[PDB]
């Protein structure tokens, strides 16, 4: 079971993107390539 | 500080407290913990609104 309180990350594949949105900030941000995507408290992955 | 018969206040924080014999104590009272986009709805009974 996921321990909750651990922030939530992501392996982000090689030649792939992630598109995060952060619901606080209301910043939204898109990751390309290999790399580790980290969500803050109000941040969610587009599904 | 002064208050009328049948007048309700609040103290809140760090402190000591003893009831002078004219108080009662109506209830225990706490904080509500909310994030930046985070609310709850209350109502002032006084105005209503």
């Amino acid at each position: 079971p996921r321990n909750k309180t651990r922030v939530v990350s992501y392996r982000v594949p090689h030649n792939a993107a992630v598109q995060v949105y952060d619901y606080r900030e209301k910043r939204a941000r898109v990751v390309f390539g290999p790399e580790l995507v980290s969500l803050g408290p109000e941040e969610q992955f587009t599904v | 500080v002064s208050h009328q018969a049948g007048d309700h206040w609040l103290i809140r924080g760090p402190l000591e407290y003893v009831p002078s014999a004219k108080v009662e104590v109506v209830e225990e009272r706490q904080a509500i913990p909310l994030d930046e986009n985070e609310g709850i709805y209350v109502q002032d009974v006084k105005t209503g609104k």
